[PDB]
């Protein structure tokens, strides 16, 4: 926990000294005096205009950083307090009493009003509670997602004491874009440095799941200043005259590109998982090496810049990624169209469809395959059929009673294996069924009407009754005792003693 | 006494799987009830956005439309007082025209 | 052992039983 | 010349309704399918009658009779299954009948769910291909889904259509281009007509047509492709007794055809003849509209016997009998003149032409009335 | 004192300098006025040399008076000097140096305002307002010269029509500029004279710009070729030979070669010869022209001779739309405009006919309520678009006829019934009794799902009590309603509003709810059709009501109502599906009952017709129907019977005793639950087979006695 | 087996209180977004409908100020038909009578 510590406390220092460097300043004026009455009346004319070329100081704060804001208004305050301090010098005042004993009432009245450091004093001791100790730091030095997650809910409750001070909203909106900026080019870097392209998927989605929650923080803290916003707005309705409400924020464009690249990558990911599982000739290694390019041609764009070439070289990547998916699926779709050059018999045909069913999410092969599963449904159904046939015998008449008989097994436990031997086959005529029609053949035109025989099938095929009406007759006994325990009946305790 | 206790037991279990299912009902729809409202006040926001523009806009054309009004009705009553000098000084010295004429003419 | 046959009530006096339900809760 | 050709009244299921879909099938051009609305006189008879009747034969029964629980308020062929009629109801049900099952009861029905219809679904289609068809429906709150014709429990896709603030748009009728999947037209009750795209980076409304004054009856796109293509072009009838002809390049009516008589209650493309469409008015005149010989007059007018008032219009795919049907049921087959159906060669370009003289007159007209 | 009178003198015929400002240009007058003030300034500095003053002095000791006197008095030099500098300020800077080279027509237009604003000056200086208003007529001159120098070089005469409009709309701009301008300056000079009243006594202006002249002759121009392009639009468009003649073709060739003799004669000359080649030019284009407005009207006469409908007339009145302001068709209008207004009277009456069949009484309403549209927005629709389509009547007219139709007996009686029509096709009347009559009403859902409700069905004597989802059906009417007429622009209250929307999200709940009742309803009603299988169905009529009787208690706000009527609906479908299939299979089973008695007399067919009925009885059990062996014990007694009368038969037909015994006696009886396996309990010979077919026996063991007798 | 039996009871009955105290902390959950949610839309329509009649009242000022300035600008410019009209009618009379005191020079 020391070297990490250290660099970040280096990167800290290479930060500080950053905007030390870029620190907008203020010019340092200075009230120059005489080492006769006109002299002075020029003199105090040049303090009046240095005075009123620092006093009248603003700033447009739809540019530049929250930071440049921040270390704008506590340099004014600064410099204000410094001005206000030179004024109350013992020789400033000597020279305006005896400017006042020389009946020049102008340069008295142009330096005790037109000078306008009352009014900006207030304004910049009133601002100052938000303006001290703000936490922008710890946001522009963060590289972890839950660290600036922490650093974004403090700048948040940081922003509640708007109540004290007498800030424009208009303002107070803008300062919130320039978060939004200042965030959105913090976690371009953080992201920059993870470099998501090149990781696997589970890293990738532990990072998107956490970049996301750090949206969602940014959205809900949003929501609840703008409540108090509301509330600060509602009270104080004679102070503004109009009042807007709109925000582009900046990062929102960043979220729905991170967005758009989940739901690349989702997709990505669901297609080679099935493409590398499942198609281990020349059409299998064509496949794979064309998806590997195609993922290969979007990985090549720089899909982290926001601007508008990079949002039309994403848009062609993504173009280009689409077309090549769609022809490696109408190239599997041709190569799933061999089946009947190669399967000729039913069996095989259902083994190469249970190996080959993960393609069978996509809606293209799935639309494809369509007069195929017609006729597979229909075997199914002469088999199921042939089943109730099975059952429609019953085991005293079957031979199975007879060749339990011969082969030393008690009529009843051969009565559940019978049932048991049953009930095995129609769920293996259940599985066939579900991979011939694919996930979610519940709800299937065919499939509904097999799933609901099945069930009510196998209601016909339980065995508890059997041996609940053996253990009641018994309150060859050897024979039951250690048939039942393989099937899991729990026998009772006085039966095996 | 075994006979009481299964029943407590089973009691038990159906009344641990019937508030189970109401609470997993609950929290689903808690969270739909908290997407809609969130919807909601998307709808509410850039709805604000955009015929508060709009407003603005009309704002503007209506009190351009009262300087015009304004102007044209400032002109127009010059326009008044000057043709009514002009139509009583034009009378007066119509009767002065006439009572010369009658004076050339005896 | 041939077990007696269920069956449901008369739909007249089953939902008058639940009018009477919806009347005094 | 305009002649009746058959006449389709079913005694028992087709009294005492008015019709409010009609359909030929792909496969089978001498098949229709007629949907049926509610008889308030007998309610112990089924709410939603669908009836198939035959061109070929000669028999005035209905060659097949299916009946929901609810009425039926739009029902299609399956264009590429052969065995199957969905039809769209009133309570939002998608049910699908087949005919080779012993019920008229249907074998397969939409949940009344929030992922799926709740308002009464006007406008039913089948599109793609062989290997890629789903079944589009939208209902009346704008909701469109697209399904696939097995699995009717859940859609494969679903969003609600909305154009401006969030507002939902009360699709009434909706027509496809010829040869597209994604690019479709809808029409509102509302009086806007608004062109949408399915999927996409862009999914939902694209554009925005002000025209109307009333609510929107039927829009149908273009369906006969030549040498010049026409698929940007669509006509529509609406509540105010016009026909206004649209493209989708401009934002404005080309033309606005007066029906100065009753309101207009549908319209439709012939898919042969470029220039010629049809349109039913409210007492009983079913009018044709040639608009490379006139475009001021209808070219052909035909009454049905008592003037009611007059539903649904549906081409062959032949182009040359017409079926129309009325406020009592009676679907009336109408067979029009070879010298009105089968164009000549350079009708295409006569059409260009007719077009942009349209263009060029009513512009100049405008702008030199304007100014 | 010589050389005193010498520069007296000298500066007199300086000093009495004055030019006339109606002659020459201003520039002409600016530079005369600037080079007479540094004139007099030169002699200023000349007069105030010293020894000027002491020449003064001298001759003040010759006392030599009479030249200081004129030397002080009649020099003039003092009011020469007032003059010159109260009009300085006025004549420092002046701008027509950017107008005599400007090109461009908006660059005429800013040197207009530049000379305006500088006009400006004159309230501060004591310049006449006469020489004013003579200076302002030479600016108006040299803005003539220069603008007709800029239309020379444009030559708009024979170029194409669009652009040479568009340069004489900045020219007429141009003039417009000059005019507001020169009100706002005349205004300025108004409250100037205000200030002045005993000093000048000239209170009229009467000024006659110089360009004015030309600006006519531009706007006579103007008209001239809009009237020849329109022309040109209908000579090109009606002239077509409807299906060639020599006069289509002359007219084409002679609007062609009076178009080119006009163009031929220059426009642009303000001259008196200019204005009367001009006049000349335009009489010989009117008597080119009146031959085809003749050939025009002629033929708008045989057209009007076949035209019979009001849009018919209407539709060719406007083929001719360019041309309703050249006076001769207007006379082929005002002949024609009786009948135009008889048949659109009989238009008007026609609708009136229309609207007075009332909306419930006609179709509109039928198929409005087709396509889902509620009554009362259909209503309000259809008087929408009646007076939508009296309004463009009205508007169609006007156009037609000229605006001033009004002053006669038949459009003022028809102006009348148009104002009585649109009186009598208000909407607002209809919108607030239907919103009285919900606020009235006031509805709302609330409370729980079901109700019970008892009614008196015909037929029945006892008052059948039914079951119906608490949902009005004019709660969903008024949802429609709100939906509608949010979108007409009409304001409907803040209850109904949120009415509609409570209905709107508590919609979906309600309809499967009401679906599912009305299945339920019909499903009941067809197991109540055939009571012989009513036990049947006992189970899963037993459970829906048991689902019915756990619903009801819900209240619509609850938050069990979600899956609640997902699973209802799942089990009524299928209850309704149950029924359904066991109707089929229990018809297929009374046809094979009933074919036993017609099936001869042979083992092999009537052991398929029982293997037929056992398999349809297992059908029945695989779905594990209620009450199966009751059923089919209660069938089992049929077949014996039946089998029992066949048995007679086949008896009495014999009257080799057992082989014909066996074909019905070793018969396989029905099994009900055949599903069941592993309880090793087997059947005996009776209850296997009928055995007991002698005691089902029609007419007693007698008949067997009748086959015992034979032997 | 009765240690087995009370075991599975005990076990039933703490984790059935515990979440159905759990399930009531979600009802409360839920009741508190139901009334949050429904609020919100009842916020929103007024704002609609108070907004969209404040619209249209602009909208009536602006055709109002659209007629008027048509209507007075008519008035100015037949109204400076009329100046011209009498300034030329009166300077044909000064013409006139600079003839009668032409009639009066000789």
């Amino acid at each position: 926990k020391m070297a990490p510590s250290v660099e970040k406390k280096i990167a800290e220092l290479e930060m500080g000294l950053l905007h030390l460097q870029q620190n907008i300043e203020i010019p340092e004026i200075s009230l120059p005096i005489h080492p006769f009455l006109n002299q002075l009346q020029s003199g105090v004319n040049r303090w009046i205009r240095e005075i009123q070329k620092v006093t009248k100081l603003d700033r447009d704060p739809a540019s530049g950083t929250a930071l440049q804001e921040i270390s704008f208004w506590l340099n004014l305050e600064r410099a204000l307090y410094r001005i206000q301090e030179k004024r109350e010098s013992p020789e400033v005042l000597l020279t305006l009493d005896i400017l006042k004993h020389g009946k020049r009432f102008h340069a008295t009245v142009s330096f005790d009003t037109d000078t306008g450091l009352k009014q900006a004093l207030e304004t910049v001791n009133d601002y100052n509670p938000l303006m001290k100790d703000f936490p922008l730091n710890d946001l522009l030095s963060a590289t972890e997602l839950d660290k600036i997650r922490q650093a974004l809910v403090a700048i948040f409750t940081h922003l509640r004491k708007i109540r004290n001070t007498k800030y424009p909203i208009q303002r107070a909106l803008r300062l919130v874009e320039a978060i939004s900026r200042d965030l959105s080019s913090q976690l371009l870097k953080v992201l920059g440095t993870r470099k998501l392209m090149h990781v696997a998927y589970e890293e990738f989605e532990k990072v998107m799941v956490a970049c996301f929650e750090v949206f969602q923080t940014w959205d809900d803290e949003y929501e609840k200043l703008q409540v108090l916003l509301r509330d600060i707005v509602k009270r104080k309705r004679e102070e503004n005259l109009k009042m807007v409400w709109r925000i582009n924020p900046a990062h929102r464009k960043l979220q729905a590109r991170l967005d758009q690249m989940r739901k690349f990558r989702r997709q990505h990911e669901q297609l080679r998982a099935v493409i590398v599982r499942v198609l281990r000739d020349a059409a299998d290694a064509n496949a794979i090496e064309e998806v590997n390019l195609a993922y290969e041609n979007v990985k090549e764009v720089d899909g982290l810049d926001v601007s508008k070439e990079g949002t039309e070289a994403w848009e062609a990547a993504m173009k280009r990624y689409d077309e090549r998916i769609d022809r490696v699926e109408t190239r599997i779709t041709a190569r799933l169209r061999d089946q009947l050059g190669t399967a000729k018999n039913a069996n095989e045909m259902f083994r190469i469809f249970s190996r080959f069913n993960a393609l069978f999410v996509r809606p293209h092969i799935r639309g494809a395959i369509r007069e195929y599963q017609t006729q597979l449904i229909q075997r199914v159904k002469d088999d199921i059929e042939s089943l109730h046939d099975k059952f429609k015998v019953q085991y005293p008449q079957s031979q199975a009673c007879k060749m339990s008989h011969v082969r030393d097994l008690p009529p009843v436990s051969g009565s559940i294996i019978w049932a048991k031997q049953i009930d095995r086959q129609l769920t293996a005529y259940m599985k066939r069924v579900e991979d011939v029609l694919g996930k979610g053949w519940e709800n299937h035109v065919e499939g509904q009407k097999l799933k609901q025989d099945g069930d009510s099938f196998r209601m016909k095929l339980n065995t508890q009754e059997i041996f609940d009406d053996w253990a009641r007759k018994v309150q060859t006994l050897s024979k039951e005792v250690r048939n039942l325990k393989w099937l899991g009946f729990r026998v009772p305790l006085a039966i095996v003693n | 006494n075994l006979d009481s206790v299964l029943s407590e037991n089973q009691e038990h279990e159906v009344e641990l799987e019937l508030l189970r299912e109401d609470n997993e009902q609950l929290l689903t729809q808690y969270e739909r009830e908290k997407a809609l409202r969130r919807q909601a006040e998307e709808k509410f926001i850039e709805f604000e956005d955009a015929l508060e523009q709009e407003k603005k806009e009309l704002q503007i054309q209506v009190e351009h439309y009262e300087f015009q009004t304004r102007q044209l009705e400032l002109k127009a009553k010059n326009y008044a007082d000057q043709i009514s000098r002009l139509e009583e000084r034009e009378s007066e010295m119509k009767k002065e025209y006439n009572a010369l004429h009658q004076r050339h003419t005896e | 052992v041939h077990d007696k046959e269920l069956a449901a009530e008369d739909e007249q006096v089953f939902l008058m039983k639940q009018q009477s339900l919806l009347a005094k809760q | 010349k305009l002649s009746l050709n058959r006449q389709f009244f079913d005694e028992r299921w087709s009294k005492h309704r008015v019709v409010s879909c009609l359909d030929w099938s792909s496969q089978y051009p001498e098949l229709l399918v007629a949907s049926y609305n509610n008889n308030e006189d007998a309610p112990h008879e089924p709410d939603g009658v669908a009836l198939v009747w035959n061109m070929k034969y000669k028999k005035t029964t209905p060659e097949y009779v299916f009946h929901c629980q609810s009425a039926v308020m739009s029902a299609t062929f399956a264009k590429f299954h052969p065995n199957l009629v969905v039809g769209g109801t009133y309570s939002g049900q998608i049910v699908l009948w087949d005919n080779r099952s012993n019920k008229r009861t249907p074998v397969q029905r939409t949940p009344l769910s929030a992922a799926a219809h709740t308002h009464p679904v006007y406008c039913v289609n089948v599109v793609g291909t062989q290997n890629a068809h789903n079944l589009i429906s939208i209902s009346t709150d704008g909701k469109i889904c697209s399904w696939s014709l097995d699995m009717l429990s859940h859609p494969q896709d679903s969003m609600e259509l909305v154009h401006k603030q969030s507002k939902a748009v009360a699709v009434t009728s909706m027509s496809f281009p010829v040869g597209d999947v994604n690019n479709f037209v809808v029409g509102s009750e509302e009086g806007s007509v608004y062109t949408a795209c399915r999927h996409g980076s862009k999914a939902g409304i694209s554009e925005m047509f002000e025209g109307h004054q009333g609510p929107i009856t039927g829009i149908h796109c273009h369906a006969a492709v030549g040498a010049v293509d026409f698929s940007h072009l669509f006509v529509t009838s609406s509540f105010d007794w016009t026909v206004k002809l649209w493209s989708t390049k401009n934002n404005k009516p080309l033309y606005s055809f007066e029906d100065n008589a009753g309101y207009v209650y549908d319209v439709m493309w012939s898919p042969t003849h470029p220039a010629l469409f049809a349109c039913v008015d409210g007492m009983g005149r079913l009018d044709l509209w040639n608009l490379n010989n006139d475009t001021e007059v209808p070219t052909a007018s035909i009454s049905v016997e008592g003037n009611p008032a007059l539903n649904r219009v549906r081409w062959t795919h032949s182009g040359r009998e017409i079926a129309v049907g009325d406020s009592e049921g009676q679907i009336v087959i109408y067979d029009v003149g070879e010298q009105i159906a089968v164009p000549r060669n350079d009708e295409w370009a006569r059409f260009g032409r007719t077009l942009a003289e349209i263009n060029a007159n009513r512009a100049d007209a405008e702008e030199e009335a304007a100014t």
